[PDB]
């Protein structure tokens, strides 16, 4: 069954010269997407966007989605506190950027709108312990100097 | 810090005279446990026999201690208690059937006869003893009835109903700032122990065989709680020890202790379930081997007093009273007995010969090294007294 | 999965507006490539406090969420940093790069003010994520001493001094080229 | 740089994963601030505290109440008891506050108790039944003493004061009970009851009543007592001695089970893993030869040949020529091993068997005997240039299995042998004074059961009495029972190990026989012969007799070198991993290097 | 008197032929202490006065035995404090004495419809907590018991079980003994205390090497010509790991209470003693224990209840080797700063006079 | 068949009470400092600012009211174990000297009526109530038995009456465990 498309780039969230998915119901711009296609380099049969292609990678198995994130948070293992969120942008869909209002609510000389305008009014331990020694090593180092300082002061 | 020595013989000293008292009530011999139970106060008669057919009444001078009063015992036990013993017979037993349980005397430790009578005689002894020793016209005071060292405060528990070492150390601590209770039982005497747990006043030194053992008690970490931290030594032994491994281990500690703690009245507890051949024990002592901690303690020269014990085999413990008593009064007495009434008790030879099996000591030197070096450690923080 | 919350200084924030402002109004568009990358802001950042830290631990996680938010903003760049405007720019660079032999490196051109952006976004990326609340815990807390330094940096690279230069301030007048395929031409 | 290493060393160490996993745990518990400090200092130290360096380092770097497991604390609730003649100091001293108590400190289910095997149960019985007689025996001679008292002095009056007369309860006595026992035990208890109440009541009539009836009955038990004394002395006598070894019983069946073979190599290699496994701490110096054995006295080898002799005549197992091979070789081997010369080992059994009343080789290849008796660069060049042995006194000997277990049969009958002839001199002056007193002479009161057979220690020597009783033994002149006996009454039961000196003399005998039964065995031992008869040798020649023997056997098998030393009579046995060093390891590099390259001429591997 | 005692026989009688058959082979001078022992009174505290059916053999209320307070409608038994209430035991009312069920069936006549009546009356009475209404009738139905917790509080653990009687076991229960039921049956002299006998107890059982032990490294099997050698190796319950009792200074073998555990297991309580108590939880498995492996490494806190790997927190022994390395270098900068600035203060203090 | 969802604390707390109570051979400390008529007053307290409708008030003070009835008519039935009787029983027992009835709100401690509700699913399936009553009942209880489940980190404390004092729980003698236990 042939779906709706609609006319607003959901990115963008404005109508213009667009293509959509054959599986997704909203369209996105030519220059929309990443990598940025060419509107006449048109790609080769059906195309989908980040969701629908997540959907067929999945095949609508949470035990796949489990088993991805845990191998993917273990392949970036050397990165390990950012890798719930690496997981995740390989399958959202980019939108244009808007800061959320819990931004703009310090000034009030600034209007805005629907049209989205704005308006004026190992070795790894090796080199860490070596870091650790070397920085305990000029502290302690600064901290003689103060009492060095104070038995000058003294020296009055 | 323990080595392995040879055994010399025992010698007595010459310059260590003492004016010993032997306490003995006619009857003590007369209230019998029961037809197989281990425990009789018959042993008390025969020592008392050996005793006397060497002569040795000419030398140490001999009482009856007046049996002690509902009002004495309490100075240890709770009145419940004293009056249940006061009150039960085996004919009451089962009028009291909520009490015997309270208490633990229907089974464990029956009641027989003259449960209370016997009891008062060795608590009488044992106090008048403690009190002899205390004015003055005494160092040493035998009595083989008392020694009851499992009682407890609400309760017997080991076939000892009441717990006169207690009763008899109080009557010495009226007088004595500092009291030693050297245990040479096989046993853990766990009613002197926890009766004393908590004081700095009296000092406990237990020699015992730990294992799944009666009464379980007795670790090497126990050495007091509160106050009397470092006040209770306990030495926890394996089977087989013998004479010369005992002599090794008791002879250094107990200088020790009489060297730092430095106590004005000793109480030895030279029971005789410890030696070898006996009925409960696992110990493979000799006559000799038990008797030179007696010797060892004497050789100090303070305020002493022996007091009986344990003992499941009358014979041997017969003959070891009998030849500690003839060391207590300066001489080695002769290894061939005279006739007495239960000279056919003493077989086949008929000599004062106890003699040590081929059991196997297990106690090997590493571990009494590590023991000793314990108690050393735990025995550095009692110098101050 | 929680509520949690980024405080940043007002004072970035009205960076961002007057970013805004000088994006949509004027359309004034940031240049490329700027002065210096974001990997020399990052580097100097774990440079500078690298030797004014104790123990390993602190310094690993010091240098663990550096390289994280490096992967990330290179990472997330062209889906969530730039405006509509600028995307033409974006384009061409990338066929640019495309027929340069290797695929680009978004590190390797853009500058603070995506950082900043970037950074003021995050608070919504963690609460849509399944972090605990530890780990996200210590996210926040990393990313607000890091705005916190950049805050204290902020004279370097944001006041765009001698303004009437166009070499000196990042911010160039698009054509007729950009003003009529942004809107729609 | 240093700490990786030292989670590297920790994870070498504790060599399993388990320990290591708790090792971690032990170590994230002190992390996350749960574990004291001092309190991981020790939770280590069961971990690394076998290697000093490591845990000082540890020490050096991490800059470093009921404690009885007996007693509990009650609250101060149950401290309120009345305690009437409590006094102000048996509550200061004493104390009510910690319980113990054997059913929790024994965890609700425990107390073993010890064997105590069969004969010291009947001698507990005897015991309990003498206890018995004694107590009835005793208790009514104490009341008839009171009651006989009581009597003489009531009669004395006038027939007024005796139907006045009546005793307070206790008889003016001190025991309360005694006469109540007594009289319960023999008066039919309801009777009793009646009777003693009479008694209490009126005793003018009562009192000579009941004593008679003591009386009689008192004559009564003591007749029955005496004639049960007779029988309670003799199976004293019987079971005494017995009762006393507690490992003379399990000795006929722990010296047949633990003196096979998988024991007797089993405590070598033990002691070899154990070298092993102690010389990987680097800082020990490296342990020679696995066994020692020192052969102070060389007079007890005429006597395990008698045995041996007096066995092989005896047994039946046999022929006669096997009789006389197994003989000659016990008797050539032992005079050439540890040295003695045939002619001494003829005159020491001439000073034997008196007072009663050609090479070892010839015999390995045995037709060599039935025919005797019927006839009746620079490098290689220098290194053997120095240290030429001149005077060898320092043998070794390569063995199979079975030469090894014959030399250590050997050494175990030596052994025991050496212990008694050690005590002899002193059991022997004791058994000499035994101080018997005629007062148990002339009362039947001693055993001479043992002394009418002969098997009493008489003031003739222990030693040599042990050794003409065991040779009648193995004849079979007399029963193991009484030899056992004379040996525990003899000695002490302190000399228990000889109750099998037949069985290991069968065993040696069984091995001796395989030592030349067998074709390998037999070729081994002539090579020792030809190294034995050999005056001076080099380490060359020492490598081509291990190879040579080595040939003659698998390499599966195992091999054991005995290096006798003759200048102080000792003997060291050293397992010998099939690629260890066939001499004793040296401490100079001279030495053990020359040694090596000088077996690098010949075409072996290294 | 005829009675025989424990010799076997009366007491007026000797041996029997029986007996001494197979027992057999084929002045003094306590005369006195009537004239040495005298009295002795020198004590300080001489001051000191002085259907016939049969009832059942078990508890009704916990299951266990003792003296029982029968019933007579009832073969039902209860002990003296479980009771409703619990009667003293000595004061016992005699005569017909029911328990609760008898007295309530005999108090409704046997008869449902007076039953119905009765309920319907107490639900009208107690309408201020109706929902706990009918509940509170069924109070007075049912003869006392002891609290069992239901099954399924018990089954939520797994390695909490009913011991015999009803009493919490917790897998560091050794296991009961009928082998030494066995050992009182003993196959002869060698003991379960492990003695005179030890070349299968320095031997690895299946393996067949040796078990050698942790602190010193060596299975002193000795030599059983010379037994003084043996050095008596006794292997954990938990990990295995066979000690000497000369090095885990224990002197005996662990046979009846508990499962001996190694010095080489982490705690199962602390008393940091601030004090404070327990770090490690319970085992709750029936498979709702889940794991949670952690984004976050170097500064985790947890608990103390961790797994290992290459709510049960996940973690490997590099987060470990970095919590330890960071615990001990903070701690160290920290007491260096803390005596640096008191000692300046103490110099700054002492100048100033 | 009735079902009630206890969390996993509160049945780690009950199992750790039957640890105690059982073979430690402890009893609990009487009269506790927080009992059952305290507890469910606070908590009926506190919770009755949350609704405003008068069902909930009335629903809320009908439950506590009728829970505070079944405690005292089931504690001493049901609710103890063997060993802790005698207790009881010898308060009982002073409860006679001074003529003032034994009602265990006041004197018992949260542990016994935490028993109590564990043990409330088959006395509930046992009697012959509706199908509507017993899930309403069911749901309050649950309520509740989250409120504790957030506030175990006050009445729940472990505190090992062997080592300081004041602990939830005290050491028995060898004349109570005789007599409780063994009569
Ligand atoms: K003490
Ligand atoms: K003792
Ligand atoms: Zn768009
Ligand atoms: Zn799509
Ligand atoms: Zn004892
Ligand atoms: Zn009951
Ligand atoms: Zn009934
Ligand atoms: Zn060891
Ligand atoms: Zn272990």
């Amino acid at each position: 069954i042939d779906f709706e498309n609609e006319d607003f780039c959901s990115a963008c969230n404005q109508s213009g010269s667009f293509l959509c998915c054959d599986t997704c119901p909203k369209s996105f711009h030519f220059l929309c997407l990443d990598p940025p296609i060419d509107p006449n380099n048109l790609p080769k049969g059906d195309w989908h966007c980040n969701e629908c292609k997540f959907k067929i990678f999945i095949n609508n198995s949470m035990a796949t989605l489990k088993k991805i994130e845990s191998n993917f948070i273990k392949q970036n293992n050397n990165v390990k506190i950012f890798a719930k969120l690496l997981f995740n942008i390989d399958s959202h869909n980019p939108k244009q950027f808007q800061l959320p209002n819990y931004i703009k609510e310090t000034f009030p000389a600034v209007k805005t709108g629907s049209r989205g305008q704005y308006s004026d009014e190992d070795e790894n331990s090796i080199k860490y312990d070596f870091f650790d020694k070397i920085y305990k090593s000029k502290m302690v180092q600064k901290r003689k100097l103060f009492q060095f300082q104070e038995s000058l002061i003294d020296k009055l | 810090v323990y080595e392995a020595t040879p055994f010399d013989p025992i010698t007595v000293k010459p310059s260590d005279k003492r004016r010993v008292a032997y306490f003995y009530d006619a009857d003590v011999g007369n209230y019998a446990y029961g037809a197989g139970h281990p425990m009789k106060p018959h042993r008390i008669r025969m020592a008392h026999s050996l005793i006397m057919n060497y002569g040795l009444y000419k030398k140490m001078e001999i009482y009856r201690a007046k049996p002690a009063t509902k009002q004495e015992m309490c100075q240890f036990h709770t009145d419940e208690y004293i009056d249940f013993l006061s009150r039960v017979t085996p004919d009451n037993l089962e009028m009291f059937k909520r009490e015997s349980v309270k208490f633990n005397v229907g089974d464990d430790c029956p009641v027989f006869d003259g449960l209370y009578e016997y009891c008062s005689i060795s608590g009488g002894g044992s106090m008048e003893g403690a009190a002899r020793l205390n004015r003055g016209k005494c160092d040493v005071a035998v009595n083989y009835a008392g020694g009851l060292h499992h009682a407890k405060k609400s309760e017997a528990s080991g076939f000892c109903y009441l717990n006169d070492i207690v009763l008899g150390i109080i009557e010495l601590l009226r007088y004595h700032p500092r009291v030693l209770y050297i245990d040479i039982d096989v046993h853990h005497g766990d009613g002197v122990e926890e009766a004393f747990y908590t004081t700095d006043r009296v000092m406990t030194c237990s020699f015992h065989k730990y294992g799944e053992f009666f009464p379980g008690t007795g670790e090497l970490r126990d050495i007091g709680v509160g106050a009397g931290k470092n006040y209770a030594v306990n030495v926890p032994l394996r089977d087989g020890i013998d004479d010369a491994t005992y002599r090794s281990v008791f002879e250094p500690v107990i200088k020790k202790i009489m060297e730092w703690y430095q106590p004005s009245a000793v109480v030895l507890q030279c029971g005789g379930d410890s030696l070898s051949g006996d009925r409960l024990g696992c110990f493979n002592l000799s006559m000799e081997g038990h008797a030179n901690c007696v010797n060892y303690v004497k050789s100090f020269g303070i305020p002493m007093m022996v007091v009986g014990g344990g003992g499941y085999t009358m014979r041997n413990v017969a003959r070891t009273w009998c030849f500690e008593t003839g060391l207590l009064n300066n001489v080695v007495l002769d290894k061939d007995l005279p006739y007495n009434e239960y000279y056919e008790y003493y077989g086949p030879d008929y000599k004062l010969s106890v003699r040590p099996s081929n059991m196997f000591n297990v106690n090997t030197p590493e571990y009494l090294d590590k023991v000793m070096t314990n108690i050393f450690a735990n025995l550095e923080n009692t110098k101050y007294a | 999965t929680p509520k949690i919350s980024l405080q940043i200084p007002i004072k970035l924030k009205s960076v961002l507006v007057d970013d805004w402002e000088y994006v949509t109004k004027d359309k004034k568009i940031c240049r490329l490539p700027a002065d210096v990358t974001v990997e020399m802001v990052l580097n100097k950042y774990e440079h500078e406090v690298s030797q004014e830290l104790e123990s390993p631990g602190s310094q690993s996680q010091l240098s663990e969420y550096c390289a994280g938010l490096k992967l990330y903003f290179d990472k997330c760049l062209g889906n969530m940093l730039l405006y509509r405007l600028e995307r033409l720019q974006y384009d061409e660079l990338l066929k640019k790069s495309s027929k340069d032999q290797k695929p680009l490196v978004p590190i390797r051109i853009y500058g603070a003010i995506h950082l900043l952006r970037l950074i003021s976004v995050l608070p919504e990326l963690i609460s849509s994520t399944t972090m605990d609340l530890q780990s996200c815990q210590l996210l926040i807390k990393q990313t607000e001493d890091f705005l916190v330094w950049l805050l204290m940096h902020v004279d370097e690279y944001f006041n765009d001094k001698d303004p009437n230069r166009s070499d000196d301030a990042l911010y160039v007048n698009t054509s007729s080229q950009y003003e009529g395929v942004a809107l729609g031409m | 740089n240093e700490e990786v290493t030292f989670f590297e060393k920790a994870k070498r160490y504790i060599g399993n994963k388990h320990l290591y996993t708790e090792f971690l745990k032990i170590l994230n518990l002190y992390s996350q601030d749960i574990l004291d400090l001092d309190d991981l200092v020790e939770k280590v130290d069961f971990y690394l505290g076998s290697n000093k360096e490591l845990f000082t380092w540890f020490k050096n770097f991490v800059g470093y109440e009921a404690f009885g497991p007996s007693y509990k604390r009650l609250p101060k609730s149950d401290t309120f008891m009345p305690c009437s003649g409590r006094d102000d100091m048996c509550w200061e001293v004493l104390n009510d506050e910690w319980v113990g108590h054997p059913v929790w400190a024994s965890e609700d289910s425990g107390f073993i108790a010890h064997r105590k095997n069969q004969y010291e149960e009947t001698l507990f019985k005897i015991e309990e039944e003498r206890h018995e007689y004694d107590f009835y025996i005793e208790s009514n001679l104490r009341t008839i003493q009171c009651l006989e008292t009581i009597v003489n002095k009531i009669e004395n009056m006038t027939e007024n004061e005796k139907a006045n007369f009546k005793l307070p309860p206790g008889l003016g006595h001190t025991s309360m009970t005694i006469y109540k026992k007594v009289i319960r035990k023999v008066y039919d208890k309801e009777r009793g009851f009646e009777i003693i109440d009479a008694l209490h009541e009126h005793p003018a009539v009562t009192a000579p009543v009941v004593l008679k009836r003591l009386k009689q009955k008192d004559e009564e038990w003591r007749r029955a007592q005496r004639e049960w004394n007779k029988v309670w002395r003799e199976l004293e006598q019987k079971v005494f001695f017995k009762s006393l070894d507690h490992l003379g019983l399990t000795f006929k069946q722990a010296d047949k089970k633990l003196l096979t073979t998988k024991q007797l190599i089993s405590e070598i290699s033990s002691i070899k893993v154990d070298q092993t496994n102690k010389k990987i701490h680097w800082l020990t110096p490296k342990p020679k030869s696995q066994l020692d054995f020192d052969f102070p006295d060389k007079n007890i080898f005429y006597d395990i040949l008698c045995l041996a002799d007096t066995f092989i005549t005896h047994t039946t197992a046999y022929s006669n020529p096997d009789k006389e091979r197994l003989k000659d070789l016990l008797k050539y081997f032992i005079s050439l091993f540890f040295s003695i010369s045939f002619e001494k080992i003829e005159e020491s059994l001439y000073s034997h068997k008196q007072n009663v009343s050609m090479s070892l080789l010839d015999i390995l290849h045995r037709s060599r005997y039935q025919k005797l008796k019927r006839s009746n660069g620079n490098l290689v060049e220098e290194a053997n240039s120095q240290g030429i042995i001149q005077n060898r006194s320092i043998f070794n000997l390569f063995a199979n299995t079975n030469i090894y277990i014959f030399f250590r049969h050997w050494t175990t009958i030596y052994e025991r042998l050496l212990e008694i002839k050690q005590m002899n001199e002193r059991v022997t002056k004791e058994i000499n004074t035994r101080s018997t007193v005629t007062f148990a002479k002339d009362l039947d009161l001693l055993s001479s059961q043992l002394s009418e057979m002969g098997l009493d220690f008489v003031g003739e020597d222990a030693y040599k009495q042990v050794l003409r009783l065991s040779r009648r033994l193995i004849n079979g002149d007399l029963e193991h029972q009484w030899f056992e006996e004379s040996l525990r009454q003899a000695y002490n039961n302190k000399a228990f190990k000889l109750y099998t000196i037949d069985k290991v003399t069968q065993s040696l005998v069984k091995h001796a026989h395989t030592l030349m039964t067998d074709a390998k065995t037999a070729e081994i031992m002539a090579l020792f012969v030809k190294d034995r008869n050999a005056s001076t040798t080099s380490a060359k020649d020492q490598i081509i007799y291990r190879l040579q023997v080595r040939s003659h056997m698998s390499n599966t098998e195992n091999m054991f070198r005995i290096e006798f030393d003759k200048r102080t009579l000792h003997v060291s046995i050293q397992y010998i991993a099939l690629d260890d060093l066939t001499l004793k390891e040296p401490k100079a590099d001279e030495d053990k290097w020359k040694y090596y390259v000088t077996s690098y001429a010949l075409p072996h591997p290294t």
